[PDB]
């Protein structure tokens, strides 16, 4: 008995259709499927229960599972992403019995980036805190196609690309966030191993 | 509704004067299940009776087999003894060994 | 022939001092291989036919287990039924299920059953489909909405297209030398004087397997069916059955009277006189 | 082999 | 549905300690998974009824007791760092739209020394000038490193109330010393506002981080302060500019 996640990150942007694959094996003739999620918050979430003996098709919203017997699979559909639907999506396996085990695939990632409209790449140098001893480089407002990489300094900590959402103005931006407590640390160069757009805007 | 027994007394096998058989009393056709069967030699109570499990019919009504190991003679006379809520008084059934 | 698993549950209440006892027996078409009884000391799940004998520890145990806590939900049942006819607690009621799958040509589910009745009645069914009930009164009807609720259906579903099947099918591999074989009643007509002038001709069917079988007497070809005495088909006691067929005929005239024998394990037509 | 129980509540009638 | 105890918990390599599940809607089977980043969730022991237990995937440190219908306890005997991760109990059944079956998961750490242990440092970073000039938008930096273990809760809260809406905290704490196995770690957290929003002096920012380690009946008998569950603090006004 086997649950088969083979990917490992999707990334989509907003409103782009996403499918997640899940494969399986079984020796049981009957056996029934979990899909849950795991939202950043760490809790897991019920998405739905197949029987073996169920559907092909089945719609709730936005979320679509096809069941195919004979491919073995139970591939999970998200229609028009949304930033809410980041997180980890598991798939899993068990018996009808209870002497018979719930069984897990290896997740999958599931990344929705929003839509910017108006890209405006910038790395800023944000005021200290004049009790402690540091500086931050914020590279922000950049488009959802732009991949903030890894430093290659052991005392530079670079974070992933984070998304923002201003409720009231209707307003999304990405951000990354840079610092060390080095001399050599500036922010012309605390995003040189990443990728940056042309006209990114350097103040001074 | 309440549903009273049918019974059924008789050997396992052809009745032999001397050999060893078994004497059954099969009960059937009843509801409720709870039912007083007892196996008589000569007027008196045999011991060491047992019974098969309770099972039922299509129509939801419980049958039994109650049976013991026995050596019929041409003295010897057996029964069985039937008592159930549907019964105001125990029925008694001669064993007839050509039935 | 045509091969089928069943199981029957009778779960009882009494007035009296004492938890509600349920029992469990187990059938391979006529053949009893299983027992459980909550009134033992310490009641276990018991072999009642050789061939399941084989089966292991495990196999008990998980049997038990089912059992037990099959107890202690039926005496939840027999309450919440009590409640649904108002009925006090000074009375006996008796919960009894009966379920099992019947094997098909292709070696699947042709057909499964799970029928319910309370106190002799017809309570609640699964229908044929396996995904929806027919209750049988107002109060089944409550049983029927917990149990669509709570999907009941799909788990019975469960178990009738797939444990049920595969572990019918192996125990007839492992009892097939009884399971799938036929056992041809011995028969014989015995001669009753029963006055002056008449007498009582007795057809005999002895030691056949399965239970199902057809005794008719005929004279010249025509049928006894109104003045022939027929018993129900009793067990044996050694897993066999028996059944008999009587006429009450005029002496010196018991050659015109001939008794005919249907049974699985005869591969011909049977007809059977009085042989002195 | 009976119904086996299932991982959740065995429904009582 | 489900529940567990505790949420959050620091050992010492060698030490014991129990995890608590229950479970109220009378179901026959529970289950305990471990989840670790890349392996999902590995089943490490069951129970079809009372009394009985079996082994999982990976049973290999742990015991379970399965006391009653309710209670399923998971005992580490003698906590090793490869143990290091968050637990799951499990209670499936048929109705998983209206129950939980899933408790909220324990997330444990066994370290090699409870000297290891340290709250984090906070500090908060004020929006350059030349953002506000640029976008007319204002985005605060909260920083939280130094701590042990990753066990942290990260809000913002503006005048007393807290804020979801322009908040983005990253998915999970940064390894300060990836090359070490008792690494410190490091957080960060933007809450962005409008310039002018930002600019009133009378407007109250403030970046709180829950942070979980010792508990009263842990020993300490060093000269820094211990390292307890509480909670640090950076603060920032409103500033014209």
């Amino acid at each position: 008995q086997k649950v088969t996640q083979a990917q490992t990150e999707i990334s989509v942007v907003e409103k782009e259709d996403v499918t997640l694959d899940c494969v399986y094996e079984t020796r049981d003739t009957t056996y029934y499927l979990f899909w849950y999620k795991q939202p950043p918050s760490g809790e897991l979430v019920f998405l739905i229960r197949r029987n073996s003996f169920d559907e092909q098709n089945e719609i709730s919203g936005r979320y679509s599972w096809n069941f195919q017997k004979s491919t073995s699979s139970f591939n999970f559909t998200i229609t028009a992403s949304q930033v809410v639907d980041s997180a980890v999506y598991f798939c899993a396996l068990s018996g009808f019995y209870n002497t018979d085990k719930l069984i897990f695939g290896t997740g999958t990632r599931l990344q929705v980036f929003p839509n910017i409209q108006n890209p405006d790449p910038a790395v800023y140098q944000l005021r200290d805190s004049k009790s402690s001893d540091k500086s931050v480089c914020l590279f922000t407002d950049f488009d959802s196609q732009t991949n903030v990489s890894q430093s290659k300094d052991s005392d530079v900590y670079i974070t992933d690309k984070c998304v923002l959402d201003m409720r009231s103005m209707d307003f999304k931006s990405n951000s990354a966030v840079a610092w060390s407590n080095k001399s050599d640390f500036a922010c012309a160069n605390a995003f040189n191993n990443s990728i940056i757009p042309e006209d990114t805007f350097f103040p001074s | 509704i309440q549903r009273t027994p049918k019974i059924q007394v008789y050997s396992r096998h052809p009745a032999e004067n001397g050999k060893s058989n078994f004497l059954n009393c099969y009960v059937s056709g009843f509801h409720p299940s709870d039912i007083e069967v007892d196996l008589l030699k000569n007027g008196e109570r045999i011991e060491k009776v047992e019974h098969s499990d309770l099972s039922f019919s299509k129509d939801w009504s419980f049958y039994l087999l109650y049976y013991t190991e026995f050596t019929p003679t041409e003295k010897d006379e057996y029964a069985c003894r039937v008592n159930h809520v549907t019964l105001s008084q125990p029925k008694i059934v001669k064993w007839d060994r050509d039935m | 022939g045509s091969h089928s698993m069943r199981y029957f549950y009778t779960a009882m209440s009494r007035p009296g001092r004492g938890e509600p006892r349920f029992i469990a027996v187990g059938y391979v078409d006529d053949t009893q291989f299983v027992r459980f009884d909550s009134d033992a000391a310490s009641p276990r799940t018991e072999p009642r036919a050789p061939w399941i004998e084989q089966e292991g520890p495990e196999y008990w145990d998980r049997n038990t287990q089912i059992f037990k806590t099959n107890t202690q939900t039926y005496r939840e049942s027999l309450r919440n039924l009590r409640g649904y006819y108002n009925q006090s607690e000074a009375g006996s009621h008796i919960i009894q299920r009966m379920y099992g799958c019947d094997l098909g040509p292709d070696g699947r589910l042709l057909r499964g059953h799970d029928q319910s009745a309370y106190d002799g009645k017809d309570y609640i069914a699964l229908n044929e489909d396996l995904s929806s009930w027919t209750a049988a009164d107002t109060a089944a009807q409550i049983t029927q909405r917990k149990w669509e609720a709570a999907r009941v259906a799909e788990q019975r579903r469960a178990y009738l297209e797939g444990l049920c099947v595969e572990w019918l099918r192996r125990y007839l591999e492992n009892g097939k030398e009884t399971l799938q074989r036929a056992d041809p009643p011995k028969t014989h007509v015995t001669h009753h004087p029963v006055s002056d002038h008449e007498a009582t001709l007795r057809c005999w069917a002895l030691g056949f397997y399965p239970a199902e079988i057809t005794l008719t007497w005929q004279r010249d070809g025509e049928d006894q069916t109104q003045d022939t005495e027929l018993v129900e088909t009793r067990p044996a006691g050694d897993r066999t059955f028996q059944k008999w067929a009587a006429v009450v005929v005029p002496s010196g005239e018991e050659q015109r009277y001939t008794c005919h024998v249907q049974h699985e394990g005869l591969p011909k037509p049977l007809t059977l006189r009085w042989e002195p | 082999l009976p119904e086996p129980l299932p991982q959740g509540q065995l429904t009582a009638y | 549905g489900v529940t567990q105890t505790p949420k959050f918990q620091v050992l010492k390599t060698g030490q014991s300690m129990t995890l608590q599940c229950a479970q109220d809607m009378n179901h026959n089977s529970m289950y305990w998974y471990r989840q670790d980043p890349g392996m999902g969730l590995r089943l490490i022991y069951y129970s079809a009824s009372e009394g009985t237990t079996d082994k999982g995937e990976v049973p290999n440190g742990y015991n379970v007791s399965r006391l009653n219908k309710r209670e399923f306890s998971l005992r580490l005997e003698s906590a090793a760092p490869s143990q290091t991760s968050v637990y799951f109990c499990a209670s499936p059944g048929l109705a998983g739209e209206y129950e939980q079956y899933f408790g909220p998961g324990t997330r444990l750490t066994v370290t090699e020394d409870l000297k290891n242990v340290f709250p984090p440092e906070v500090a908060v970073f004020e929006p350059s000038e030349a953002e506000i000039s640029h976008t007319q938008k204002a985005t605060l930096v909260c920083l939280a490193t130094g701590f042990y273990p990753d066990h942290v809760e990260l809000s913002w809260w503006v005048n007393g109330k807290e804020v979801h809406s322009g908040v983005c905290t990253d998915p999970q704490p940064l390894k300060e010393q990836p090359a070490l196995n008792d690494s410190r770690y490091a957080l960060s957290s933007r809450l962005r506002v409008s310039a002018t929003f930002w600019q009133n002096p009378r407007n109250h920012f403030r970046c709180q981080v829950q942070f979980y380690g010792l508990s009263e009946n842990d020993e300490w008998t060093q000269d820094r302060a211990k390292p307890v569950t509480q909670i640090v603090s950076a603060e920032a006004w409103g500033r014209a500019d």
